[PDB]
């Protein structure tokens, strides 16, 4: 009961109703290319890097969202939803500032991986490029945001995990540039969870601005002492002396999320 | 064929020419059956529509009948709703200007007519704040008819309960869109929400609802008047009735016309309107159904007949019927050039294809008209077009790539010339 | 967020001193088994690697996100 | 066309807590 | 999309609805659903730009306390329309349809007429503070595709001297009789009304049975 | 003494390796070469840093030099541009 | 000429009059 | 040119040498640029790849024109971003006219 059976790839998985097409894929072991999407903030379309193509279907649905129905096979590797992703890899690069040798979210960038495994080799925006205005959002989080890719991921957390309401997005167009209106510091615990949860390197760290590069982090999995919820968390050591304090997710305890104190 | 009898057109308040407020509308005689049909039943009334198989008078084109017939599933414990959107942002749609400014009433029996047809609790009016002064006139028609006790609850003399009320757009194209005139209505930002969710299900305040162009909702009255047949003979096959044709740009008399629908394109200029100006040989090319659709070039132009269908096999859309003509006298790379400059001041900017494709082909497009452009970005602008085309999240992104689809498909030799004479003179 | 980092186990054997190099003070190290950490697909063969070499072992469950419900349309409600 | 001494150039990464000089 | 603060548009600019404003905000409230008091925001918002021009900053924040809502969801709204405007308008006001029909139809134009007559570039308020003029896109109304509006009173069908005409009318005077300047009402084809010349059928015309 | 000022201090037991031989320090330190650097005046809102030479410069970055209170700084020549 | 002429809050206070005859609300 | 050291501390000259030769470590410097605080080549440990030149995006390290370096002692040839610093300057001239020379070919 409460079990469609949907193919992905011919798997024949079977799922609750009201699964969406991006989970589907997730219990066969395949995963659809996404950005915009996080699992406990609400599914907001923005991105559509996760496009798809349920079989006999005119166009591609959105993974992220569409509700799988009834015996639709989801093809992910089709030459169709290689097409769906290597077009909008073109787009996110396209308005995006090339500074990943300053973007501290050098090998933690969940944008030049899926540009470097699903996107394209070559670059054909042969127009200009645009650039936002930096901003002040706190003493601990550094929005160099020329490089957001508006993906509304903030706009939620800041909202839905922390209560904070304050982030939004600005304007239409291109230069929608999702930071507050009016220059107030973005002031709460939980803060910090935005640096880990923007998967673009516009908003970073700023005491951790430029100490290290991940690829050298050497991560042992440890427990949050500042605090008694005691949240798991992975400290990142480089030759010896502690780098950064980023979240492990505990189910239970802290699911992915850590306090600004203990970090 | 057309050239549909005065009787049969419509909005006869159109032009104006009989009082837009009540006394000339009950000359007109809007309000005659509308008891007698609320009472016949809802079931009635789609059962009118269904027979005569209207297609959405917005643009994108959908069986009406189907589309109300979806949220006439039991209620579940949430107000059903009515949404009429009376912002028309696409260009050349003076179309519904008329029926608001003109003949409000005629949209307001719409309204009750069709609100038990979904069994709406209310219906609100979503006019373009643009038009202020059309607003004026609504209300003042909206107030007139509650006086009368035409609406309101026990409308008509009535079991029935109805609400009608006007809210002010303001300025977005964007918010004309289905899922975001919603929003727009909620209070949030316009951005259109997401498919799989449809608006019957969820909706405006979450609660059930369902979104008409004005057009659409004005015509329900008649329908159910004249009976689906009457209105059903009109049309072709699937296409059927008559929606009224907006002609602007060279012409001699530009003017919005409810002729009838399957209108020979060559005949609706040369016979109503006025002739393209220049002469039917001044014809660069027709965009049918507004800036949204593909312009078609004179060569088909007077094979084609007005409709939903017949566009489609010519690659076109009806649309909003807007057709904008364009004389040998026009830079064309230019005239489309302007309309991807008309989406990238207005697109939301909430999917990644739109907010950074349409304003790539603006700056190619900018390139193409100076002739700075190589020959060979042509063919990526297609390809650029079909990427946004399949991928946003609403239809504007699907409607900025078919003007640049369609210059490269039918002027592909022109923007090649621009391409070289600027080569040329180095 | 990919995921493709957390399917195989593998076990590490514990840190030790980390002295900063009076010449050019570089980090130094003295222990020759720490920059090792073994790959093994499944639980019970990591465990018998450690029984064989030796080695102590303390095995932690995988622990996998647990399955979260979502879809758009709840998030639409006014209601909550 | 018409000896080196190599060293650290980084800082002390531990400062170590001064004790009070007041006695107590 | 950023507002720095400025002694001029910053909160020291105080804000709040005329005793007469305060009503109007009420009964708004009451047209959208009970319990439903966020989606007035736009409404609300716009009177408090039909109050003032400017809106400034402190505006907003008000707007957004009247109606009980994240500050930012205020300024979100605000920044995404354009019919608000965050910076001081003219009294005049005059916006320039430029979509490609009133382009066909000639729209440039009248712009360059404009300018010169305004004396003024195009995108910033007159030194008088008299007129502003902005590019504006599409504003319904293509049948009669040249095309101005001010203020509202969207002057159609209009010829470059016509304008320079009416721009005279708000420079000396008021009310330069807004609308199409031309010889054909409302929309209406410039011969005459093909659609329907013929008397209109009275009520309960051939209203099929049933 | 040098760039990020390293000071084998008198109490260090490591500044016993200059006895007798040199330390490696550098005039025209950077830190203070770029501030010597003239502001780039700019007509447009946005700007270009290729470095200077293409190739060989950096990585072409776009500047915004759209507010007066900031000069955009791009960040691998660390040049002011003045809007 | 209603048209012709109207004031900035026509809208506004011609739908608060209209607010009386609206329905009661959800 | 205008007197910036070239080197923004990506740190992929160290992640791509193949002998572990390069060490560094940054922190943002006051100006609130991004530099080195420590570069240290070890010259005994550097096989002179020259991947170094490669992989560096803004081309701050390079392989230098003078193979003349023979040292008496062995901590001389491990070299810090002073003595690497001031070997740019001593033979930028020439560095610069070989680059300019080779870099169509790259
Ligand atoms: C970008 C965009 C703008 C739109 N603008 C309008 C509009 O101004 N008026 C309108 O009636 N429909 C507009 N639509 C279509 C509506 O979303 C909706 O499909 C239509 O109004 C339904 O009317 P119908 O079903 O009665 O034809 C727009 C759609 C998009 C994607
Ligand atoms: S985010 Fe930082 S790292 Fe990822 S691509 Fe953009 S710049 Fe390079
Ligand atoms: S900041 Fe990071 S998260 Fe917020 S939108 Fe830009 S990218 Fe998405
Ligand atoms: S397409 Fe994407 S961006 Fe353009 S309007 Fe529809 S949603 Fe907003
Ligand atoms: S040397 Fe070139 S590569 Fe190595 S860090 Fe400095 S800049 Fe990045
Ligand atoms: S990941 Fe598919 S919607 Fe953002
Ligand atoms: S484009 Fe000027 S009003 Fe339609
Ligand atoms: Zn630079």
């Amino acid at each position: 009961s409460n079990l469609i059976e949907v193919f992905v790839d011919g798997q024949s998985v079977m799922v609750e109703p009201g699964t969406t097409v991006l989970q589907a894929c997730e219990k066969v072991g395949m995963q659809i290319p996404r950005f915009c999407y996080h699992e406990r903030l609400s599914v907001a379309g923005n991105c559509r890097m996760c496009l798809v193509e349920i079989e006999k279907a005119p166009k591609v649905v959105a993974a992220c969202a569409m509700p799988v129905m009834k015996g639709w096979n989801i093809l992910t590797n089709s030459e169709k939803s290689k097409k769906a992703r290597e077009g909008v890899m073109e787009f996110l690069l396209a308005n995006h500032p090339l500074d990943c040798p300053i973007c501290d979210q050098g090998g933690e960038c969940d944008l030049q991986d899926q540009s470097m495994m699903f996107g394209s080799d070559r670059s054909r925006f042969l127009e200009g490029k645009r650039a936002v205005e930096d901003k002040n959002i706190g003493p601990l989080v550094k929005t160099i945001m020329t490089r957001c890719i508006q993906c509304t991921r903030c706009i939620r957390f800041a909202s839905e995990i922390a209560g904070v309401d304050d982030l939004g997005t600005t304007g239409r167009g291109n230069d929608m540039q999702v930071g507050t209106y009016i220059e107030k510091m973005f002031m709460s615990e939980l803060s910090g969870n935005v640096i880990d949860i923007c998967p673009v390197g516009a908003l970073t760290s700023k005491p951790y601005a430029f100490t290290a590069r991940p690829w050298e982090t050497r991560k042992t999995e440890s427990i949050d002492v500042m605090d008694a919820v005691g949240s798991n968390i992975v400290v990142s050591t480089r030759t010896g002396e502690v780098m950064r304090i980023l979240p492990r997710m505990h189910e239970d305890i802290n699911e992915e999320w850590i306090s600004d104190k203990t970090r | 064929f057309g050239s549909l009898k005065d009787e049969d057109r419509i909005f006869t308040n159109l032009y104006g020419r009989h009082d837009w407020r009540l006394k000339g509308a009950l000359r007109r005689g809007d309000w005659y059956k509308t008891k007698e049909i609320l009472l016949k039943g809802p079931d009635w009334i789609l059962g009118e529509m269904k027979t005569s198989g209207l297609r959405g008078r917005g643009g994108a084109g959908f069986p009406t009948g189907l589309k109300w017939s979806f949220m006439n599933k039991p209620s579940d414990g949430r107000p059903k709703y009515l949404v009429v959107n009376a912002d028309e942002g696409e260009p050349g749609t003076c179309k519904d200007r008329e029926i608001m400014r003109h003949d409000p009433h005629k949209l307001v029996e719409g309204c009750l007519v069709g609100g038990r047809a979904m069994g709406a609790r209310a219906a609100y009016i979503y006019i373009r704040g643009e038009f202020y002064n059309e607003a004026s006139n609504l209300q003042v028609a909206i107030r007139e008819a509650y006086e009368a006790g035409l609406i309101g609850k026990n409308a008509c003399g009535s079991d029935y309960d109805f609400d009608v009320f006007v809210v002010r757009g303001a300025g977005a194209y964007i918010c004309g869109e289905e899922t975001a005139l919603i929003e727009s209505i909620e209070g949030k930002q316009g951005k259109p929400r997401l498919k799989p969710p449809f608006p019957a299900d969820v909706g405006v305040f979450g609660c059930p609802t369902t979104v008409a162009n004005v057009e659409t909702v004005a015509v329900s009255p008649t329908i159910c008047r004249r009976g689906g047949t009457w209105f059903a003979g009109f049309g072709r096959e699937r296409n059927s009735g008559t929606k009224l044709f907006n002609i602007s740009g060279h012409v001699n008399h530009p003017c919005t016309v409810e002729e009838e629908m399957s209108v020979p394109l060559k005949e609706l200029i040369e016979k109503h309107a006025g002739g393209v100006t220049g002469g039917w040989d001044n014809l660069l090319a027709v965009i049918p159904g507004g800036s949204s659709t593909p312009l078609i070039p004179k060569s088909v132009c007077e094979t084609v007949l007005m409709d939903f269908d017949a566009l489609v096999q010519a690659q076109t859309g009806l649309g909003t019927a807007a057709v904008i003509v364009m004389d040998r006298s026009t830079d064309i790379v230019k005239a489309i050039a302007r309309l991807i400059e008309f989406y990238k001041h207005e697109s939301c900017g909430q999917c990644t294809p739109c907010r950074e494709g349409v304003d790539w082909m603006n700056k190619v497009m900018a390139r193409f008209v100076k002739g700075d452009a190589r020959p060979a970005e042509i063919d990526s602008l297609w390809e650029i077009s079909k990427q946004i085309e399949g991928h946003t999240i609403c239809a504007l992104g699907d409607g900025a790539a078919w003007p640049v689809q369609g210059l490269i498909r039918h002027f592909r030799p022109e923007l090649e010339d621009r391409m070289q004479r600027f080569a040329q003179q180095h | 967020s990919g995921v493709n980092n957390t399917k195989k186990w593998k076990m590490e054997f514990d840190t030790r001193e980390r002295w900063e190099n009076p010449l050019m003070g570089w980090a130094s190290t003295a222990d020759p088994l720490s920059n090792m950490v073994l790959t093994f697909s499944a639980k019970e063969d990591a465990i018998a690697f450690a029984e064989k070499n030796g080695w102590s072992y303390d095995v932690e469950e995988k622990k996998v996100p647990k399955p979260k419900s979502k879809s758009y349309g709840a998030n639409f409600s006014w209601n909550k | 066309p018409t000896q080196y001494v190599p060293y650290s150039t980084t800082r002390k990464k531990i400062h170590e807590w001064v004790p009070p000089s007041t006695p107590y | 999309f950023v507002h720095r603060d400025t002694p001029e548009n910053n909160p020291d600019t105080p804000f709040d609805f005329t005793p007469e404003n305060y009503k109007r905000i009420e009964a708004i409230v009451k047209n959208y659903p009970e319990g439903h008091q966020a989606a007035a925001v736009l409404p609300v918002l716009d009177l408090a730009q039909r109050q003032n021009g400017w809106l400034p900053i402190s505006a907003m924040n008000k707007v957004a306390e009247v109606l009980q809502v994240p500050p930012m969801r205020v300024y979100e709204v605000a920044t995404f329309y354009t019919m608000y405007n965050r910076k001081p308008v003219g009294k005049y006001h005059i916006q320039v349809c430029t979509t490609t029909p009133c382009m066909l139809r000639d729209s440039d134009s009248i712009l360059e007429t404009l300018q010169r007559k305004l004396g003024i570039k195009v995108g910033e308020t007159t030194p008088d503070k008299l007129f502003t003029l902005i590019e504006v896109e599409c504003l319904g109304a293509c049948v009669n595709a040249p095309m101005v509006q001010i203020n509202d009173n969207y002057y159609e069908d209009l010829t470059p001297k016509d304008i320079e005409e009416i721009i005279d009318e708000l420079k000396a005077g008021k009310v330069p009789k807004p609308g199409p300047r031309s010889g054909r009402f409302c929309c209406e084809p410039a011969g005459g009304l093909t659609s329907l010349t013929e008397p209109p059928k009275g009520p309960g015309f051939g209203v099929q049975a049933g | 003494i040098t760039h990020t000022g390293q000071v084998y201090d008198e109490k260090d037991y490591r500044r016993v390796r200059f006895v007798d031989r040199q330390k490696e320090v550098n005039e025209n330190f950077a830190i203070d070469l770029i501030a010597q650097q003239p502001v780039n005046e700019v007509e447009h809102r946005i700007i270009a840093c290729d470095g200077g030479g293409g190739a060989l410069g950096h990585p072409k970055v776009y500047i915004n030099l759209d507010k007066e209170t900031k000069t955009g700084t791009c960040g691998y020549c660390g040049l002011q541009f003045k809007q | 000429l209603q048209h012709h002429d109207y004031n900035t809050y026509t809208f506004l206070d011609l739908n608060l009059d209209l607010s009386k005859f609206r329905l009661p609300q959800p | 040119p205008s007197g910036e050291e070239r080197c923004i501390a990506c740190k992929l000259c160290e992640a791509i040498c193949p002998a572990q030769a390069i060490t560094i470590e940054a922190e943002p410097r006051a100006d609130g640029s991004r530099r080195t605080t420590r570069y240290d080549i070890d010259m005994t440990k550097c096989i002179y790849c020259g991947f170094c030149q490669e992989a560096c995006p803004v081309d701050a390290i390079v392989e230098g024109p003078n193979f003349e370096f023979s040292t008496e002692t062995h901590e001389e040839l491990l070299y810090n971003k002073e003595k690497l610093l001031n070997n740019g300057d001593k033979w930028e001239a020439e560095i610069a006219a070989n680059i300019q020379a080779d870099y169509l070919y790259r």
